[PDB]
């Protein structure tokens, strides 16, 4: 089951993602992004996206539906 | 059991008061049945005729089973 | 049972009651699993005489819950 | 959330399809100003200054 | 009489696959079809198969049923050996949720008038990302019953619950005009084996060997990464034990992958050397 | 000609359901339908199918009643529903062919020039795919032997649309395997590979037995392919190969040794932490 869950996470980090600008980090595993659609969202960050690299105003792909930063 | 039928009615009254849904209604009916099993005392069911009468379909089945 | 024998009505009642997840009316089958915790003295005439049983314990470890 | 923490000109998060206020976010700051505060202090010390 | 919160719609494997195919084969246009199925007694709606409807342009409505096509193909399916009634309809909602809109309510009301058990199913292909099938069945609540205070659906058992209704359906009136029926799937063992045949690996790929140059490159790369993690883990243990995790965990993952890959290829080579002579 | 044919899970499920319903209403050895798909180069994509009424005299072996009118009506309605799906062949759920297969393929060639038979075995096997593909080719045998209109095998595969992959995965969620190589599953896959190789070798040996004794004639393409296989068998006793093999085995084993050493050191660290924690807990409890 652990392997299945890992595979599901790897999947939700999918291909058709939407580009956007990560604007800042609000808390752990959540942050504000502005999608190239022109709207700003308060989305949830997946785990282990190198929060060290995740600096304000950074290009990031977003889940097409949930807008989660993945 | 009838000689020692030291049952408590206030808790059942409180449950009845707090009930809103048919699920909880049949739950109270069954709980009364359990608290009165083998006592042949249907005082709650003979007092709350409106409550007992708000049952429908298989809830009436369950209420009669509670009587039994 | 009191002597250790498996109580068939009780086990059947508990099983069928557990089978209420699929059908509420069967929830009353737990009635079969209710056994009176009674010690009843009978004399030769098969009639219950007024006896006085004596238990050596505090009258709070086995007393009825008080009305609230 | 308590209203009293919701002061004018503060960013708040709104649920989708319901626009229900469910969080108070960091106060908005112009990015040029935000990248203007010092995060990593210089390494100069009063011991590096003489006279 | 009152339908209880225990009825289930059993969507066959073929029915579900046809539904999803039609949805993603006609997105964004609202695709529709009928349900060749069967009401068994009172708690079962067996959707044995589905029945696509030609794109009528005028969205999804009773106008899109095209009854002549319905009758012709139903008769010919009966000829084939598929004599099932039409237990409701299905229609996709490509990406904007899984519920009923006003036209959907009108169509489902017409279907209920035909027979007051038909279920209206909705599939959302857009959010039906592989691994999660967002499908949902529905039936309408009579306007009188809700105002009469009586619940829309009886509740005689715990079955039927355990389903969390969707926020989208709530905001669009899940329980105020209709109610979500529980969807069950009838999976046969033969059907499951046929499905497995899809990605079933071949004995070739089972007995084949990874490219040896690529294997050596991968081993060298992972061993260098594991070296770096070893240095990190040394510093981590030293600092933590002097002032009294990610390095250890990553190092465990790397050692696991190295062991599995190397052992698998070594055994495959052994088996090849023996078997092929 | 067509080099490849990829059948779809929807086609497989529809075929299985057709056979089940026909065998439930009555009894029949085969059930027949039309396969709808599209071409992309010589790679047929059998993305749909539909049953057609059909019965035959299993004694005569040459009388059957495939319904052309029903075929064309269903094909027209399927065209109305979807347009990029033209009749590309037919299927019958019989484990074995029959003398009627050539005649029915001749019938189907009126609706498709490159009509392809696809035998979809409802009985589930365990080594190969459930679909066998055949294309009717009739040409003067360069062999110099009398030529008869017979089938020729076509490479077959199982592929899926994404909208079919979602449904397949959902239906298999309970009995699915991990989409990753776990050492136990990799060893199991190797064992299954050995099983498949043994079964194929047994089939070839049985065919060789039959052709040698005389039951079957010598198929020159079969013999050519077997000759090429035996030419292709490697030589593993070669010294230059044994040395390289030992070199690579030693490299892999040293990597495995380093991995196991690291794993043992990590486990020792974990136990050191556990002993310290137990010491702390018991001291705290005592005090
Ligand atoms: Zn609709």
């Amino acid at each position: 089951e652990f392997l299945h869950a890992q595979e599901e996470v790897k999947r939700i980090q999918s291909i058709p993602l939407v580009i956007g600008q990560f604007l800042e980090a609000v808390d752990q595993n959540t942050a504000i992004v502005g999608s190239t659609t022109g709207s700003n969202y308060y989305v949830r960050i997946l785990s282990t996206i190198d929060r060290e690299l995740l600096k304000p105003n950074a290009s990031v792909a977003l889940h097409k539906h949930s807008n989660a930063l993945v | 059991l009838i000689r020692n039928n030291n049952t408590d009615l206030m808790i059942l009254k409180n449950t009845k008061d707090a009930v809103r849904n048919s699920v909880c209604h049949t739950a109270t009916v069954i709980a009364n049945s359990f608290m009165h099993c083998g006592t042949t005392s249907d005082q709650f069911l003979r007092d709350n005729l409106e409550w007992l009468a708000r049952a429908t379909n298989w809830a009436k089945f369950t209420a009669t089973a509670s009587l039994g | 049972s009191r002597t250790g024998h498996t109580h068939m009505p009780s086990v059947v009642g508990v099983l069928v009651f557990t089978q209420f997840w699929f059908w509420f009316p069967l929830s009353h089958f737990l009635s079969l699993a209710y056994t009176p915790t009674c010690v009843i003295g009978l004399n030769k005439d098969l009639k219950m005489p007024k006896v006085q049983y004596k238990s050596n314990c505090k009258p709070s470890t086995f007393a009825y819950p008080a009305p609230l | 959330i308590d209203i009293n923490d919701v002061t004018p000109n503060c960013r708040v998060a709104l649920r989708n399809d319901s626009y229900t206020l469910h969080k108070i976010l960091p106060n908005k700051v112009d990015p040029l100003v935000s990248l203007m505060m010092v995060e990593k202090v210089p390494d100069s010390t009063y011991e590096m200054i003489g006279g | 009489p009152a339908v209880d919160t225990a009825e289930q719609v059993y969507i066959s494997s073929l029915a579900l696959l046809k539904m999803l195919k039609h949805g993603r084969a006609g997105v964004p246009m609202e695709v529709m079809g009928l349900m060749l199925g069967e009401f068994v007694d009172d708690y079962t709606v067996r959707v044995i198969d589905v029945f696509a409807m030609p794109q009528s342009g005028t969205g999804v409505s009773v106008e899109a049923v095209d009854p002549v096509f319905q009758a012709k193909m139903l008769d010919m399916l009966k000829q084939t050996g598929r004599p099932e009634m039409v237990v409701g309809w299905y229609h996709s909602h490509p990406g904007f949720g899984c519920w009923l809109s006003g036209v959907d309510i009108n169509t489902q009301q017409s279907f209920e008038a035909l027979s007051e058990r038909a279920v209206a199913v909705v599939v959302d292909p857009i959010q039906s990302v592989k691994g999660k099938v967002v499908i949902d069945a529905f039936r309408l609540i009579n306007a009188n019953m809700m105002v009469l205070g009586h619940e829309p659906r009886q509740t005689t058992s715990n079955l039927g619950h355990l389903n969390k209704p969707s926020i989208q359906a709530l905001i669009h009136g899940l329980n105020r005009h209709y109610y979500s029926i529980t969807i069950n799937y009838r999976k046969n063992e033969l059907e499951q084996k046929m499905l497995l045949n899809l990605h079933k690996k071949s004995w070739m790929e089972g007995l084949t060997l990874q490219d040896y140059s690529e294997h050596c490159k991968h081993n060298e790369s992972v061993v260098k990464e594991m070296l770096e993690l070893a240095k990190n883990y040394n510093k981590a243990v030293e600092e933590e034990d002097k002032m009294t995790q990610d390095p250890k965990r990553h190092l465990e993952e790397h050692v696991d992958v190295l062991m599995t890959s190397n052992i698998v290829q070594c055994l495959a080579a052994m088996l090849d050397t023996v078997v092929f002579k | 000609a067509v080099q490849k044919v990829v059948v779809h899970p929807l086609v497989l499920l529809s075929v299985v359901d057709h056979f089940n319903r026909i065998g439930k209403v009555g009894n029949q050895k085969r059930v027949v339908g039309v396969l709808l798909g599209s071409w992309q180069k010589k790679v047929l994509d059998v993305s749909n199918s539909f049953a057609v009424p059909f019965d035959e005299d299993d004694k005569d072996d040459s009388v059957w009643f495939l319904d052309h009118d029903y075929l064309e009506n269903m094909y027209g309605m399927f065209k109305k529903v979807n347009a990029r799906e033209r009749i590309v062949g037919w299927y019958h759920t019989g484990p074995k062919l029959h003398k009627n297969d050539i005649a029915i393929n001749e019938l189907m060639k009126r609706y498709c020039p490159n009509s392809v038979l696809v035998i979809i075995d409802v009985k589930p096997k365990d080594l190969g795919l459930p679909t066998e593909a055949y294309i009717s080719v009739e040409e003067v045998h360069d062999d110099g032997t009398p030529t008869s209109k017979t089938f020729e095998h076509v490479t077959s595969e199982i592929g899926a649309e994404e909208a079919e992959e979602v449904g397949v995965e959902h239906l298999l969620r309970d009995i699915k395997d991990t989409t990753v190589g776990t050492l136990s599953q990799r060893i199991t896959n190797q064992v299954h590979g050995l099983k498949g190789l043994n079964s194929k070798l047994l089939d070839i040996r049985s065919y060789l037995e039959k052709v040698a004794t005389g039951k079957l004639p010598i198929n020159h393409q079969i013999i050519y392919q077997l000759q090429d296989v035996f030419n292709l068998l490697p030589d593993v006793s070669l010294q230059e190969f044994v040395k390289a093999f030992y070199l690579k085995t030693n490299d892999q084993m040293v990597v495995v040794y380093l991995a196991s050493l690291i794993r043992s050191v990590v486990a020792l660290h974990n136990l050191i932490n556990n002993k310290i924690a137990n010491r702390d807990a018991e001291k705290k409890e005592g005090q």
